[PDB]
This record gives structure tokens, sequence and C-alpha cells, in this order.
């Protein structure tokens, strides 16, 4: 079980840790978040009181290195930092569990909900998608576009998502115009789990990374790319049997974690429509397609 | 983006631009079959493809060869409309290919786009205008030819005859719009106004009957009028 010091906490602020947050007040005598389970990646995001713009976070994995929060009154945000001498960090985190300063990572034993947003989710791809390479956690915000969004301005500051584009000569085989735009198991398949992602692990943990980071931030970027992941899978008539069941776990774990009153702005009402009820997939997301229909059928 | 009334200009300037009207791409007769079910039977189609500066009309007509052992054919023909547009841009030399395609009907944008992605500098643009490019099958000399087709065929028109050495394009356009709605509205009527005085004929190599410029403001009034009883006939107005 790992441990997020944090030096102090001077201004007030809205404390994500995964699924759970806390607030903390000005000057609140709070040094951190400890029982954080080994395994799994983590997101620790942060809303400010008085700027209720710019949620932003730093996703990170304990057993890279030891990594504290300490806030900066000149860039005027709590920053993640990596603390090099084992026997000082290990002596900060004894001291302030002594003193109970600490807030434990209040997982319930028989829930499984951060295992399943990040299953296939794994810091390595994480770092190629957010480029810091002098870190080894990476910062995401509300603002920060994709590298799609910037075709269409600080590419240092980009999510490097995969971009897929339906009209373009990648997703379209000359002479299969047709059949590659109104069948998409080409792209799928060849351009894209053979190609680019090598396996069905690294696309399902790019399409987690993307819904998470739209979720915790509010990205708009990485909304576009959750939807796009799933409407490519949706829109292809060949696809593994062991993919659609997976698909249909994963969807599931994000409807039911989508904050009920964000529905209106975090789901394509065209996407879902589409992939429950015209797709070729329209039948094989029975778990998806029950949560969807009893927790938004607004949308549908 | 839309082309509408507000633009209408751009029509005929000097950037190269095709209209295409895909709606008798696919044509057919339904009737009974024996056991008294219905079927359909297809004839000839064809793609209009017009630059309405020039007049120059490109009929690619469509066998109904082409038909055979497909399914789902009124979607497969909006994309048989893009795979020969495609084709005919590709034909073309660089200079004379068009900067613009105009599509008739919004249902043909994704399969033109698609089949266009080797020419990301060629805008495929919808239009708010209710073109009459239907009633081309009115024209008797462009019937007669998508009829008696036997293979995938393409034949060149002016759709416009000789009219712009003595009219602009602007003018040509609005007549021939308004010839076509005639024809739209009520092809009996607008035929017998086109020939009602034998003297006036059309020339081998045009489609349009020889009027001189006056006639041509009669036959005009003549349309309008058409256009205009039928009008308070459909709604009682």
């Amino acid at each position: 079980m790992n441990t997020v010091p944090f030096t102090s906490a001077p201004i007030e602020v809205t404390i994500g840790i995964d699924q759970y947050s806390f607030n903390v007040k000005e000057n609140q005598p709070f040094h951190g978040i400890k029982d954080i389970p080994i395994g799994h990646v983590h997101v620790i995001h942060f809303q400010h009181a008085d700027n209720s713009s710019m949620r932003y976070g730093y996703w990170f994995d304990c057993r890279m290195g030891n990594f504290y929060i300490q806030y900066d009154p000149k860039d005027g945000l709590y920053k993640m930092m990596e603390e090099r001498d084992g026997a000082k960090f290990e002596n900060i985190v004894h001291n302030f569990k002594e003193r109970q300063m600490m807030v434990s990572y209040p997982k319930i034993d028989e829930d499984d909900t951060w295992y399943n947003l990040t299953e296939f989710v794994q810091m390595d791809k994480i770092r190629k998608i957010v480029r810091k390479d002098e870190n080894q956690f990476s910062y995401v915000d509300s603002s920060m576009t994709t590298v799609q969004e910037n075709e269409l301005s600080d590419p240092a500051h980009s999510l490097n998502y995969t971009v897929i584009n339906f009209k373009s000569r990648e997703a379209i085989r000359p002479g299969h115009e047709m059949e590659d735009f109104l069948d998409k198991s080409y792209y799928l398949n060849t351009v894209m789990l053979q190609g680019i992602f090598k396996n069905s692990s690294n696309y399902f943990g790019e399409l987690q990374f993307a819904f998470l980071n739209a979720m915790f931030f509010g990205n708009y970027g990485s909304s576009l790319q959750w939807h796009a992941m799933i409407e490519l899978i949706c829109s292809s008539a060949t696809v593994p049997k062991h993919m659609l069941d997976k698909l249909d776990e994963i969807l599931y774990y994000q409807i039911k974690t989508l904050p009920e009153q964000y529905s209106d702005i975090l789901l394509n009402e065209r996407v879902w429509n589409i992939c429950l009820y015209s797709s070729f997939q329209k039948n094989s997301l029975h778990n998806t397609e029950k949560i969807m229909e009893n927790k938004y059928p607004e949308l549908l | 983006g839309a082309m509408n009334s507000s633009n209408y200009a751009e029509l005929f300037n000097n950037d190269i631009k095709l209209f295409v009207d895909d709606t008798n791409v696919y044509r057919v007769t339904v009737h009974k079959t024996f056991e008294g079910n219905v079927a359909t039977k297809a004839i000839n189609g064809c793609i209009f493809t017009l630059n309405p500066k020039t007049g120059h009309l490109f009929l690619k007509i469509i066998h109904t060869s082409v038909w055979a052992g497909q399914k789902r054919l009124s979607q497969l023909a909006k994309w048989k409309t893009a795979e020969e547009v495609s084709a005919l841009v590709r034909s073309l030399p660089k200079e004379e290919q068009p900067k613009q395609i105009i599509v008739t009907r919004k249902a043909m944008l994704d399969p033109l786009e698609v089949h266009m992605l080797d020419f990301p500098n060629i805008a495929i643009r919808p239009t708010e205008l209710r073109l009459p490019f239907s009633a081309a099958m009115s024209i008797d000399k462009l019937s007669d030819v998508v009829m008696k087709a036997t293979e995938p065929q393409m034949v060149l028109f002016n759709i416009y005859d000789d009219w712009l050495d003595r009219i602009s394009s602007y003018t040509a356009f609005s007549r021939l719009t308004l010839l076509l709605r005639a024809l739209k509205t009520n092809e009996e009527s607008a035929k017998m106004i086109l020939l009602s005085d034998p003297t006036i004929t059309i020339k081998s190599y045009h489609l349009w009957p020889s009027f001189t410029d006056e006639q041509w403001i009669t036959i005009e009034s003549q349309m309008r009028d058409l256009i205009l009883t039928e009008y308070g006939r459909k709604y009682n107005v």
C-alpha cells in the first residue's frame, strides 16, 4: 500500500484520487493520501475553490517511484514531484502517518470499479500519449488539445491520441470506397489493431484513458477520442468475439461511473444511438444497452 | 458551404465547377408477379454532370447490367455515381478539373467525398436550391441515348446549344432551369409549347428548337404561365 504525501495545502481545493474526492480548506493540515492500491495506475486531480475552471491532475504508478505533491505559489498549482532519496521519503511518510494527517484511499473490498475502468491502462502507454519524458508521471488538464484537434497549437502540451478519421486515405482502400466506409473492419483489424496498436489490449488501454480524461478533467478532445474508438468497433461487421464481450464490460463500468448530471455534455447522442441500435454490433453490447436504457433513456 | 439564393452568381465565375444530379441513376418500373407479389425491373439510367458556366454536360449512361446481383441498389447508386464522377475528374486534364462539385442531393456528399479523397483541394458542396435536373430525361435526345444504350457509355452534350453566342451563362442557366421546371411540373404541356409551331426545328447537333430572341421571350412566358397554373391546381390557391 503506497503513499503520496503533500508538503502542505496552502489553497482551498477539491482533491480527487481516482473516483474519490475530498474538500481541503486553505492551510488545513493535510499531508496526503495513504493505502493506495499497488497494481493499477492512479490519477490525483485538483479543482481550486476560487477557479472551478482548469481541472488538472497527474497520472502515476507508485511502482515507478516515490511521488509527492507540493504547491507552487509562482505557477499557482499543486505539482507532482519525484523524491529520489528513498530514506528521506520513507521518513516523511512515517511522520505524517504517525500524526494521522493523511486520508486513506477509501476502497471497499467488494468494489472492482477502479480495476474495471483501468484494466488495460498502462503508465508506459500514458507517457507516449502525454510526452514529458523527464517525469515518470503525466500531467493532464481540462484545456489540453489533441494532435487531431490541432491539425483542424503548442505541440509539447498536446494529447497524442491515435488519429482516427473515417474519411481519410488511412481508413479507405482505393477501390474499396463503399465497402470500407460502410464496414470499417479493415480499418479496425488491419490498420489499427495489427498495424498501430499491435493488440486489442493497447486499443482498449487508449479508449479507457480517453474516457477517464473526459470524465475527470472534462477534456473535450478526450471525449471525441473515446467516442471515435467505440464507433470504429461498432461500425465493423467483423470483430473478434473476445473484443466485443470485453468492450461490453468496459463501457458498462464507464456508463456506471459517469456522474448522472454530466450525461448531457460527456455522451454523444449520435454515436450511442448508432452503436446500440443501427450498427453491426447493435446486439453485442447487452450490459451496456441495459445500463444506458435504465440510466439515460432521454439521450436515446 | 451550401450553394443558395445568396451566392447564386458564383455559378458563373471563372472557377470550374460541376453540378452532379444522381436522381436518374437508379430507375425502376414497379410491377405485379404471377403470384401477385410486387417486383421492380431496372431500366437504363444516367448521371447528370453539368458545368453551369459552359453548358458542357457529361451524361454517363448507367446500363442495367451494373445492378446485376447487387443488393441495396438505392444505396449502391449513390456510390456508383461517386465512383463515375471521380473517374471523370481523373480523366480530365489538370487545368480542366473542377475546383468545386455541387451535389443536388445531400445523400451524395459522403459517397463523393470518400471517392475524391485523392483530390483534397476539390470542395464538395450541397445546395439549398431545388434544381429540376430530374427532368433531364424529358429532353427527347437525352432520353433516347440512355434507353438505346447496350453497355456503359459517356455522351457529351452542350445543354445550352448555341445560346452562349447571344446570352450570358446566368441567362442561359435561368432559361435551362425554367424549361426543366416546366417539363417536371407538366411534361405534356411543356413539350406542346416547345413544338406547337412546326416551322421551328431542332438542329441535328442541338437539344432544343432554334428560337429567335423574340420567340424565346414568348416561349419563356408560356413556361412561366404553365408553372403558375399547375401551382394553383396543386395547392388550390
